């Protein structure tokens, strides 16, 4: 229960996509085939198991599983 | 939970004595003020000019509504946007020099949206210590830097901007201050702030229409044009509403990241009509004798409260304070001016600073000198 493992595993039920597919360097868009609106409540998602809310202008910002993960541990 | 801090706080406030409620008035603008079912000398309204009751602006607040209707129906950006807040926009563009001109609901709006939409997280407010709280508490909600500077302080001022900042600098003031009505040195806080490639903003709430020629205000009286030029028409004007005046390219980006001209609900264009007459009365012969009485009216004023111990104030304009410098003698020589007619309201260290618990008096030109005699005269016993 490390926090990239929760991060690829929060991405991974937000797009309905196996473990296997969840790349670091996967995008959402280009490689997950995710809706806006799917990314935006994928951000939400990591707001709640993190309990962390992400700002909208750092949240267009992520777009890739690395920069999730970056997110989260670079902030605190 | 929620009750207990509502009930914490007003707990608080109601030891301090600070619950003030509101007073409800049938008349609080212009020369008189009707409470309950008594007539008073009203000595507490913003109507600096009168013109809250001018006959030619409440004729354009009817026939608009006779010929636009009540409601604008939305937004400048949908169907909101009427003619006659074209019209007014452009009227005052000319009128104070600027290129173009942003109708705002009031000047809260007008000064939230150009905060929020100007300055980003690597962005300097550098604002003054007295400014008024429609500015404050938006560069304060801003996340950007707020960096307050000494009262007209044009030395701190410019070693506040020489500190090191990673984006652009933004230096807001008044034109005419509302706490104490004393004028601001526009052309020295130009200046330095031209010097340190920083941008100035100027709230003339106060100012416009009572001063300078044709009542262009504060900036147009010190020969300065600040890049932001904030003018209000719940004063002078005698109505309601805001305005900013800036350059094309400002206004086109207000116009495109400025929620408040894309959501909310524009003015009624009937507003807007009593705004251009209002702003038409304030340029011709009229709004000229309307500055002049209201200054011989304050040049009265100040002559006559020279006997008593009460001091005055740096301020020329309609605000007009008393110092007393005790919250009881301030408020029993409010009451004792109310029992005698004369509404006035103080101000107690609560909310300014200590030892100067003064009196708020401002000067209409719908008063006349029998008014102002009448007030000296309470005053003097
Ligand atoms: P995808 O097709 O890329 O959609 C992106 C969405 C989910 C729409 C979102 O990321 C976005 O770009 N939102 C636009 C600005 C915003 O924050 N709006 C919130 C979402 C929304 O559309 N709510 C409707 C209410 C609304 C409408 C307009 C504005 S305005 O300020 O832009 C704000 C809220
Ligand atoms: C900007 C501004 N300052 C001051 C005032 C009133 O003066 P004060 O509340 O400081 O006594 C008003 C109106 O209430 C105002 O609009």
């Amino acid at each position: 229960s490390t926090i990239e493992e929760r991060v690829k595993k929060i991405i991974g039920e937000q797009l309905g996509v196996k473990q296997e597919e969840v790349t670091n360097n996967a995008s959402f868009v280009e490689d997950l085939g995710a809706d806006s609106l799917d990314t935006v409540e994928l951000v939400m998602a990591l707001e709640e198991e993190f309990d962390t809310e992400i700002p909208d202008e750092e949240a267009e910002k992520i777009t890739t599983v690395q920069a999730a993960i970056d997110y989260i541990n670079g902030h605190q | 939970s929620w009750q207990e801090k509502i009930n914490a706080a007003l707990d608080a406030r109601r030891a301090a004595d600070a619950l003030r409620r509101r007073y409800p008035v049938a008349q609080g603008a212009g020369r008189w003020l009707v409470a309950d079912d008594r007539q008073y000398l009203n000595f507490s309204s913003n109507d600096y000019l009168g013109l809250s009751h001018h006959p030619q602006i409440i004729r354009a607040w009817q026939q608009g509504a006779e010929q636009f209707g009540i409601g604008s129906g939305g937004s400048g950006h949908v169907s909101g946007y009427s003619v006659v807040h074209q019209a007014l926009e452009e009227e005052l563009a000319e009128w104070l020099g600027y290129s173009r001109a942003l109708l705002f609901i009031s000047g809260f709006a007008a000064n939230q949206a150009v905060i929020a939409a100007m300055m980003a997280k690597e962005d300097r407010i550098a604002a003054d210590r007295l400014s008024h709280a429609s500015l404050l508490e938006a560069a304060s909600l801003s996340p950007s830097q707020l960096r307050r500077f000494a009262h007209n302080d044009v030395t701190h001022l410019a070693r506040l901007l020489a500190s090191p900042c990673p984006g652009q600098q933004m230096v807001v003031t008044e034109g005419v201050f509302s706490m104490d009505g004393d004028s601001a040195p526009l052309a020295e806080i130009q200046q330095v702030t031209q010097q340190h490639n920083g941008w100035l903003m100027v709230d003339d709430a106060h100012g416009t229409g009572v001063i300078g020629e044709q009542g262009r205000g504060s900036c147009w009286l010190q020969k300065v044009k600040p890049e932001l030029l904030v003018v209000t028409f719940g004063k002078g004007f005698g109505v309601s509403g805001a305005a900013v005046l800036c350059s094309s390219t400002v206004a086109d980006y207000l116009l495109q990241f400025a929620r408040h001209l894309i959501y909310s609900t524009s003015m009624p264009p009937a507003q807007a009509q009593a705004l251009r007459a209002s702003l038409a009365v304030i340029r011709s012969d009229e709004g000229d004798a309307r500055r002049e009485k209201l200054a011989a009216l304050i040049t009265r004023f100040r002559a006559g409260v020279q006997d008593l111990p009460f001091t005055l104030a740096d301020s020329c304009s309609a605000i007009q304070p008393l110092i007393v410098g005790d919250n009881s003698r301030a408020l029993q020589l409010a009451e004792k001016l109310r029992q005698q007619g004369c509404w006035v309201t103080a101000i107690r260290p609560p909310t300014v600073p200590a030892g100067t618990a003064r009196l708020r008096l401002t000067l209409t030109a719908a008063h006349e000198m029998q008014d102002i005699d009448r007030l000296l005269e309470v005053l003097h016993g």
